[PDB]
DNA sequence: TAAAAACTATTATTATGGTATTATGGCCTTGGGC
DNA sequence: CAGCTAATGGCCATAATACCATAATAATAGTTTTTA
């Protein structure tokens, strides 16, 4: 349930080594890269627990109490001097110190090492599924000399595959970013692409959060006599961070701080019988139970009812407020709503109609009118979806929607512009995507927070754009801007 | 007294019933309380009263003798003179004791004990102030009386099996000092 | 608002008509003129009400003669709402029969605009005159009345029991009532508010012509009198080419409370002896009380602490700076999606104007965006306190005015997404065919939004609207009831409510053998 | 009579949210014959 | 002075907070079974 995902490092011997380049021992890379990813699960602060483990080494850490290991930590979700336990890794000064205040290379054999970081897949205590593992190497050669070695690899890794239990090698630079096809099965193990480095997953887990997350159901009952109960799904919360944690002063330690009420004149206590909830108005104080409040949301009970069907493009942006998250209507439970919500998608959308909802929230509330539109279905060759199947869960407009809003007159442009004006935006225009968009400027505290999980001087400090940049601004659509801007005005500004 | 409250509130909005774990604390220990009461009056008597009969259903059934073990030792060590109260309700409570004795009793469960308890019991408060009351205890005497008195013939042409004690004491409870007002001389 | 407020109302016969369904008119009257009681104590500003009674037996007025004044009861005087004012609802309201004539009541209306808002600094003000038509009209005075209300600014309204053209909802779906339910004194009543209205502030008051039902359909008298969105001032930056004043606009958002529901004192009601407890604690083993609230503010995280204080939060922060609004690009409408359409604050975006040229370019970029299917890319740092945010932002295309509104963009980590295995494998669901269409003429059957007027506007039966929400109305029968009347139960649940609640059972009807056909057709399991 | 397991059901678990609520949030409004 | 300040009168967004409220699981107990 909160899983398992591991780094590893081979080792044969010249591979904590540079093979003598110029710029860094790949060794090294991949160090940054179980940095990026344990670090990274700071970020996403995934309830997965990370590995950090070497082999094929001189001395060992380990329990298996053989040759070329070494443990680094054991499973874990991620810890700020378990960051600092780690930091130590980088550089030169800290490469050989590191090698050597351990040992460095001297032999291994292979399958050994994959019942060994198996055999931390045996570290689980606890509710993990995804078994996942990456070892780092440039390895040509596992070996020539004893093919029973590669008997072992072509033998437990196919155990360790029907394991559940997946490493892959990606693509590091060996020379080509590798230059070996050949043999290579073995060392390896909702449309998407691959790639071959760490920058991916630095900057894409850079602001990354939590993954597997289904829990309140309700219902809707479709008539009163016919039934489906309704998975209620977070696309997203709007996400945002777990959110400030008391912790004292020097103790640094929860304050495990508690509130109640002591009466506040005299010293003695309050409690919720000795108040209640209250409206205040003029002279009229008016007071009423928490209870009497309470139920005084109470209609029907949190579930839900086809209320009706109307034009989908009955209604685009007249207006708009707090979104749909993803209701998909639970079909294993209920089916036949796989029949009967297929084809009400099918159809409705076929009618471009849509199911009206009255939503009653949980332990109930006062519920409210919110169309659903049906949710489409698509998936590609490789099945992205962008629109499970479902319903868009689609709040009403109200009165309180239109509250207020102005009317006034409007003066009006001419086609002169948008001559220019269409293409202007071909300009300013792009593609976009469904990746790369956040408000960041949140994501930069639990970058300084990534501080001190390094204990650093200054962040990552990335780049997203959600800022223009001015040499493109300036660049492909230029100054034409200025044409504009003495159209119809000498501005000022 | 609060949690005489704020339990006497969990009785009534949510889905027309307490949290039972509560009330089974509330009672529970209410147990010593009243025991230290010196005569409650007001609100109390209503309060027991009302736990009790909403105890009668199926509600949050848990350890189902649980929803019993609330009224189990709840009437039982209550007899008080606070616990002296229907008293002023029992005309019409005596249906509702019976009611809860039919109910537990022919419930199908492990305490029935408890039942047979109270029902002696408050039966004997009854039978107490019936002891010392002609007025109140004549007639409204024979009203209860004859309302378990139902009961007293019951007996001899069915089958309630342990029940058989609960005639007597109530065969008692006709008869205290009541051939005085009340000739229970056949008796 | 700061304003004051002339309702004119009829009590009398016809109001007091014995009528099926739908309460009386004057019933009528009441129910909806005393949620005008509920919106004045939920308007919570400056309003005030001066009455003009009429349908009454008696006469209180500043002349009792002139053979007008007829009729014509003054109760109430404009002053700030109170909760007295609330009760002589609960205490005069009768059904008082006897007859006013209907210039009476507007020329008394108008005196109750005169001299009373003098003295009393309205900006806004209005007479509305909620009455059936059943008199001997006079049509003497009419245009004085109307154009020296003009003089008086005085929009206008009418309620009667009737439409211009499985109950009757007495509110919810328009007219209800069989059609031509009207007694046609009242629509020679009726050309007659055709006259006053279509002379004062036009003929397109005869759609303001309204009844008390619809008058519970609807919210109308909700927008009369009441201030526009405020300039958000701050620059729409287009590229580092262009920037722009501009007045950003709250257009379509969430409502909430109007208090927390007071926790304060029971037993006095007093808030003396209310407030929580700090109680901050030590953190383990007897873990103790600790004293001057302040502490670090850090977190665990993974399996981390994470000491940390409020002081390297606020440095270490980078931000926005006061405000900004900057378009971050644009893009075509072809990959977008509605449900990736995120937010809940939307921006009515209008200009920053007087010097309205850029609002004329706007304009141009406008339709340069929507010929070609073009969504806007916006940073926006909202500016009167301190705050960064980005978003998307959408022109919205209704001929008479537009605007972009800023909305949330959804955030690249805002798409959950599971292992579901595809409705597109039905394989193990599918049925005949011949239970499925049918239930699709039932969707018809079931369709809110059929075509309607043969405008091409399907009326969507619940069409969203002036139907509002409970949360709010459900407390506001509770705030008449308890606010007006001691502690009860549930208070009246009125079924205009559920009525709203509710769609119409013509759709309901047509679909009711067709909620045969599901059960039938379409069998359950569990 | 209990007395045995007994696979059953229960109500127990949070992690994770969403409400709903707090708080001012750094701003727009108020003032007076020189 | 010049114009009255200018912090006064007001205060909306937020973020924060709360309550407050579930599945993801995992238990309880549970009432039957005869046995005795």
């Amino acid at each position: 349930g909160r899983d398992s995902l591991i780094f590893l490092v081979d080792a044969s011997k010249a591979m904590f080594e540079s093979q003598s380049e110029d710029e860094l021992t790949p060794f090294d890379m991949s160090i940054q890269c179980i940095q990026s990813v344990y670090i990274s699960k700071i970020i996403s602060s995934d309830r997965d627990l990370l590995a950090v483990v070497f082999y094929g080494t001189e001395k060992d850490k380990n329990s298996v109490n053989f040759k070329n290991i070494y443990v680094l930590q054991e499973l874990d979700n991620p810890g700020a001097k378990r960051i600092l336990e780690l930091d130590q890794f980088k550089g030169q000064q800290g490469q050989k110190r590191f090698q050597d205040m351990m040992g460095h290379g001297s032999d291994y054999s292979l399958s050994e090492v994959l019942w060994v970081c198996a055999n931390l897949f045996s570290d689980v205590q606890f509710k993990m599924s995804h078994k996942r593992i990456m070892l780092f190497t440039n390895e040509d050669n596992p070996h020539g000399n004893d093919s029973a070695k590669a008997s072992r690899a072509r033998t437990k890794a196919g155990d360790l595959r029907d394991t559940g239990i997946f490493l892959d090698l990606m693509h590091l630079k060996k020379p080509g970013g590798f230059d070996i096809s050949l043999f290579y099965r073995d060392i390896i193990s909702v449309h998407f692409e691959e790639s071959s480095k760490l920058e991916d997953l630095l900057r894409k887990v850079r602001a990354k959060e939590t993954r597997k997350r289904a829990l309140s159901r309700l219902k809707l009952k479709l008539n009163k006599d016919i039934v489906i109960s309704v998975g209620i799904y977070n696309l997203v919360q709007k996400a945002l961070k777990p959110p400030p944690i008391k912790l004292y002063r020097e103790t640094n330690e929860p304050v495990k701080t508690k509130t109640r009420t002591f009466n506040t004149s005299t010293g003695g206590l309050l409690l919720p019988s000795d108040t209640k909830r209250s409206q205040i108005y003029g002279s009229r104080q008016i007071i009423l139970e928490k209870e009497e409040t309470e139920e005084l949301k109470r209609f029907d009970d949190p579930g839900l009812m086809l209320m009706g069907f109307k034009p989908l493009v009955l209604l685009k942006k007249h207006h708009y407020l707090r979104p749909s998250l993803f209701v998909y209507p639970e079909e294993s439970l209920v089916i036949g709503s796989s029949t009967l919500f297929s084809a009400l998608l099918i159809k409705c959308l076929e009618k471009e109609v849509a199911a009206l909802c009255r939503y009653t929230p949980r332990r109930n509330i006062p519920p409210y009118f919110v169309a659903l539109v049906p949710q489409e279905e698509e998936l590609d060759d490789q099945k992205i979806q962008v629109t499970p199947p479902g319903f868009q869960l689609v709040f009403l407009p109200f009165a309180d929607d239109k509250r207020k809003m102005p009317f006034t007159e409007k003066i009006m442009a001419t086609p002169e512009q948008v001559g220019k004006m269409k293409a202007i935006v071909e300009k300013l225009r792009f593609t976009y995507r469904s990746d790369s968009f956040e408000n960041p400027v949140l994501q930069q505290h639990f970058r300084n927070l990534e501080a001190l999980a390094l204990d650093l001087m200054e962040p990552e400090q990335a780049v997203d754009l959600t800022l223009p940049k001015v040499e493109a601004m300036n660049k492909r659509l230029g100054s034409l801007v200025d044409e504009f801007k003495e159209l119809v005005y000498p501005p000022d500004y | 007294r609060a949690f005489l409250g704020e339990l006497k509130t969990q009785m009534t909005s949510a889905v027309r019933e307490p949290k039972l774990p509560v009330l089974a604390g509330c009672l529970k220990g209410l147990s010593s309380l009243l025991c230290n009461f010196t005569k409650s009056m007001e609100e109390d008597p209503q309060t027991s009263r009302e736990i009790f009969n909403f105890v009668l259903k199926a509600i949050r059934p848990q350890i189902d003798l649980k929803r019993y073990a609330v009224p189990s030792a709840g009437l039982r060590l209550f007899a008080l003179h606070a616990s002296q109260f229907s008293t002023c309700l029992l005309d019409n409570y005596v249906s509702l004791f019976e009611v809860l004795l039919k109910w537990c009793a022919h419930t199908n469960v492990e305490l029935k004990k408890a039942a047979l308890s109270a029902l002696e019991s408050f039966l004997k408060q009854v039978s107490n102030m019936v002891a010392k009351n002609a007025e109140m205890h004549k007639n409204k005497l024979q009203y209860f009386m004859e309302q378990f008195y139902g009961i007293i013939r019951n007996v001899d042409s069915n089958n309630k099996e342990l029940s058989i004690a609960i005639r007597g004491y109530g065969l008692f409870a006709g008869p205290c000092k009541v051939i005085n007002a009340k000739d229970v001389d056949f008796m | 608002n700061k304003a004051a407020v002339v309702l004119c109302m009829d009590v009398g016969f016809t109001m007091s008509n014995s009528i099926p369904g739908i309460e009386s008119p004057f019933e009528q009257a009441k129910k909806v003129i005393t949620m005008f009681v509920q919106r004045q104590v939920f308007a919570e500003n400056k309003d005030e009400i001066a009455l003009v009674l009429f349908g009454t037996d008696g006469t209180d007025n500043p002349l009792s003669g002139g053979d007008q004044y007829q009729n014509i009861t003054v109760h109430r005087h404009l002053m700030l709402p109170d909760f007295d004012l609330l009760e002589d609802i609960e205490s005069k309201i009768q059904p008082g029969s006897q007859q006013a004539d209907f210039l009476d009541a507007l020329i008394v209306s108008m005196d109750v605009i005169q001299h009373e808002t003098i003295g009393k600094k309205f900006e806004k003000r209005h007479i509305e005159i909620f009455t059936d038509l059943s008199s001997r009209f006079s049509k003497s005075q009419l245009d004085i009345i109307i154009h020296s209300l003009k003089k008086c600014d005085i929009s206008l309204q009418f309620f009667l029991p009737f439409s211009l053209g499985g109950p009757f909802r007495l509110g919810g779906h328009g007219p209800s009532f069989p059609l031509k339910g009207i007694t046609e004194q009242q629509k020679e009543g009726l050309e007659i508010v055709k006259m006053v209205m279509i002379s004062l502030e036009g003929e397109d008051g005869l759609d303001e012509i309204y009844s008390f039902s619809e008058s519970l359909r609807k919210l109308c008298v909700f927008k009369k009198i009441e201030r526009h969105s405020i300039h958000w001032p701050c620059r729409l930056t287009i590229g580092s080419n262009l920037s722009i004043r501009i007045a950003a606009y709250k257009s379509i958002l969430q409502e909430r409370v109007k208090k927390t529901w007071t926790v304060v004192d029971a037993k006095t009601l007093k808030k003396e002896d209310i407030q929580k407890e700090t109680v901050y604690c030590l953190n383990d083993d007897d873990e103790t009380e600790v004293l001057k609230e302040d502490i670090i503010q850090g977190f665990r995280y993974g399996s981390d602490i994470v000491p940390f204080s409020k002081v390297d939060e606020e440095q270490m922060k980078y931000k926005s700076e006061g405000k900004c609004f900057s378009v971050l690009g644009f893009c075509k409408s072809s990959q977008v999606q509605r449900r990736f359409f995120m937010g809940n604050q939307v921006l009515k975006v209008f200009a920053a104007r007087d010097d309205e040229a850029a609002a004329v370019a706007l304009s141009s970029l406008i339709h340069a965006l929507d010929d070609l299917d073009m969504v806007a890319i916006v940073r926006y740092a909202y500016d009167k306190r301190a705050n960064p945010q980005v978003g998307v932002a959408f022109p919205h295309i209704k001929h008479n005015y537009e605007c972009l509104v800023y909305v949330q963009l959804p955030f690249m980590e805002d798409l959950r997404q599971y292992m579901f295995s595809s409705l597109k494998n039905s394989k193990k669901y599918a049925p005949t065919e011949a239970q499925l269409n049918a239930v699709d003429a039932l969707i018809d059957s079931m369709s809110l939004a059929k075509k309607d007027e043969k405008t091409d506007t399907l009326e969507d039966l619940f069409p969203t609207t002036k139907i509002p929400n409970p949360r709010f109305q459900r407390l506001f029968q509770c705030l008449l009831h308890r606010a007006l009347h001691p502690r009860e139960p549930l208070p009246p649940i009125q079924q205009h409510i559920w009525n709203m609640l509710n769609p119409p059972a013509e759709v309901t009807t047509k679909s009711q053998i067709p909620l045969s056909k599901i059960k039938t057709l379409f069998p359950l399991i569990e």
